[PDB]
């Protein structure tokens, strides 16, 4: 029964500050509700940003914040950058179960920035140079196997005659 | 450092099972739970339930209890999804991540794909050589997708390896 | 108060 609304979609610019919104169809979001926020890059690629309303994941850059503000939980990106472009879906709690909001895709305005990895260790770099493979073989075999359920009713079809 | 990696896609027809592995590194796996979510095409996201990896008692979303179960295998530091009786509509990627409260760490995703053969009602009255020739005709399709995932990881691999000579 | 494992 309840629903946890998002903004379908917003756009921003390098170095804006722009805050996406999560509201529950129940009435107010508070701190009992641990809202969460979670970005979605390709391929199907998640990251955590903020859990407990309020606290940003190891790793996470500073320029994400949570909060609550007038009865919603909200995440402000101060200062985007190019490499926030993804999808942002909100989570809340209700007592025994988790319920997700619709995502918002954030779009930026700029093309691909990639100033970012100057200040990344050539270690670093390749680290993330090697991961692309397993990402793109995963991605392969997906095709793979979308092709083999095309196939198959064919296949019985022929057989079939 | 803390990563969690999940099996490879699967496809399957309706009424089989799967298992889906997610195993995890970089903390003890132990003291945090595991949770599961369904991401349906297109679609957002749906939580399974999480299992406690501590005392191994779940908790699950009740439109999954019925088909949808988690397992530990807690001395190789896998968390389980374990789905039976597939339907059409459990075609989904399939996450685990960890607690919490809610979403922290997030495995790559499993694609399950239950193939319907929804077209076979339509295909039994066509000609074989009709047949043969749209079973040709998928190969195409599909080795130029293949081809331009590989061009798109190159255009990914480009700015870094970039970055990496400018060192 | 939350009561999963975290
Ligand atoms: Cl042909």
């Amino acid at each position: 029964q309840t629903v946890v609304t998002q903004e379908s979609a917003l756009t921003t610019s390098p170095g804006e500050t722009v805050t996406l919104t999560c509201r529950s169809s129940t009435g107010a979001v508070t701190t009992s509700n641990y809202a969460n926020w979670v970005q979605e890059k390709p391929d199907h690629l998640f990251t955590g940003l903020i859990v407990g309303t309020n606290n940003r994941v190891p790793g996470v850059p500073p320029r994400f914040s949570g909060s609550l503000i007038e009865d919603k939980a909200a995440l402000t990106i101060t200062g985007a950058q190019t490499e926030d472009e993804a999808i942002y879906f909100c989570a809340l709690w209700y007592s025994n179960h988790w319920v997700f909001g619709g995502g918002t895709k954030l779009t930026v305005l700029g093309g691909s920035d990639y100033e970012f990895l100057k200040s990344w260790t050539v270690e670093d770099l390749q680290k993330r140079l090697l991961a692309l493979d397993p990402m793109m073989e995963q991605e392969i075999e997906e095709i793979r196997q979308k092709y083999q359920c095309k196939r198959q009713p064919i296949l019985d079809a022929i057989e079939a005659k | 450092q803390i990563q969690l990696v999940q099996s490879g896609p699967e496809v399957q027809k309706p009424g089989e099972t799967v298992r889906i592995s997610c195993k995890a590194s970089g903390y003890t796996f132990t003291t945090a739970g595991m949770q599961w979510v369904q991401k349906m095409p297109g679609k957002s996201l749906k939580w399974i339930g999480w299992i406690n990896t501590r005392s191994g008692v779940p908790k699950y979303a009740e439109d999954f209890k019925g088909r949808f179960a988690f397992s530990l295998e807690t001395s190789a530091s896998i968390a389980y999804l374990h789905i039976n009786n597939l339907k059409n509509e459990d075609t989904a990627t399939y996450f685990c991540a960890r607690e919490g409260p809610g979403f922290v760490y997030w495995g790559q995703g499993t694609l399950v794909t239950v193939c319907s053969g929804s077209d076979y009602e339509f295909l039994k009255s066509w000609t074989v050589e009709d047949l043969q020739k749209r079973l040709l005709a998928l190969d195409p399709m599909m080795e130029q997708e293949i081809e331009e995932i590989r061009q798109k990881y190159q255009s990914k691999r480009q700015p870094i390896l970039d970055a990496i000579e400018a060192k | 108060g939350y009561p999963g494992q975290v």
